[PDB]
């Protein structure tokens, strides 16, 4: 449930020769739904712009 | 909670879930499917706890290692740890002992996503000043208590998480907004939470704008002249790996 303690994970990739022009923004929500499933949570809502896909989550 | 996805990174913040290391394999797959290369992984881990505030360090290090087939590992500040696979801005606040007149607004008998109810909450608490109408926002008020908000504005994000339990109330703030002086940003968040104590962690690489200023003696907004109701303690600067620097300041409300 939603209670302390807070947790945080960040993964940064290098864009290199051969990387897809859009990087991680090449993926649609199916990829991120499965990521969130791994912590037994789900997407409550979404906001997107040209730079960021933002997801609010809940168990 | 929150997941943010950008061209070159993923940020996941949660409160009360199972370990986020569970997400590392699929995030790495997402990187490899677009032919990127993982460069940094960082995770929060509490080795040392104080009264106002999981696996062991060894267990989390072993788990993270198991998700990869080399790198260097160590602390950033004392509560976050990195893996760096050798071949921007980030400011975070942690706040303890939240204003009790404010925290009632983050109790609810129903889960409520962005809507009229969270609009009332944001206006009543002043979150509307932190996340003004230049941002695209979405939020969630939890039952019995707790609150999360994400906001985006071009390449910038802000996010706040609130766990207002009376015994050890807590809130966090994070943003990648670039400013030369963060005092207005930080003090705007303090206006909402008026906490008994808080810390600010800022990244200060010499080749970043804020870091170039800091490394040349500039004022960046964390300094005591901006916090007259607080006493500063134990500023700590670390070059946590060659070329990369972190600053932590700590403030306690004058009794
Ligand atoms: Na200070």
């Amino acid at each position: 449930s939603f209670e302390g303690p807070e947790k945080r994970l960040e993964v940064i990739m290098r864009v290199v020769d051969g990387t897809h022009v859009s990087g991680l923004l090449a993926h649609d929500d199916d990829v991120w739904q499965k990521v969130i499933d791994a912590i037994c949570a789900h997407i409550v809502s979404r906001e997107f712009n040209e730079y960021i896909r933002s997801y609010v989550l809940s168990e | 909670x929150s997941l943010f996805v950008m061209k070159d990174r993923v940020i996941l913040i949660t409160c009360g879930t199972i370990t986020l290391l569970n997400c590392v394999p699929l995030i790495c797959e997402a990187v490899s499917t677009v032919c990127g290369e993982v460069e940094w992984v960082s995770f929060m881990h509490k080795n040392y706890s104080f009264p106002w505030e999981h696996l062991s360090m060894a267990e989390e290090f072993k788990t993270l290692r198991s998700h990869f087939p080399p790198f260097i590992f160590g602390p950033i500040d004392s509560d976050h740890y990195f893996l760096y696979f050798h071949s921007d801005a980030q400011l975070s606040m942690t706040m303890y002992g939240l204003d009790r007149n404010q925290t009632k607004h983050w109790y609810s008998d129903k889960m409520l996503p962005t809507g009229p109810e969270t609009a009332v909450i944001r206006e009543a608490t002043g979150l509307s000043e932190v996340v003004d109408d230049s941002w695209i926002l979405h939020d969630l008020q939890y039952e019995p208590c707790g609150y999360s908000i994400n906001a985006i504005r071009g390449s910038e994000y802000q996010t706040i998480h609130i766990t207002p339990e009376e015994h050890c109330s807590f809130a966090s703030y994070e943003t990648n907004t670039c400013a030369l002086n963060y005092s207005k940003c930080i003090c705007g968040v303090l206006r909402v939470f008026d906490p008994e104590r808080f810390s600010v962690i800022v990244f200060i690489d010499p080749d970043s704008a804020v870091g170039k200023s800091y490394h040349s003696g500039g004022t960046i907004g964390v300094e005591p002249e901006y916090y007259p109701n607080y006493e500063a303690h134990h500023r700590t600067v670390n070059e946590y790996t060659p070329g990369h620097w972190v600053l932590k300041v700590n403030y306690v409300k004058r009794a």
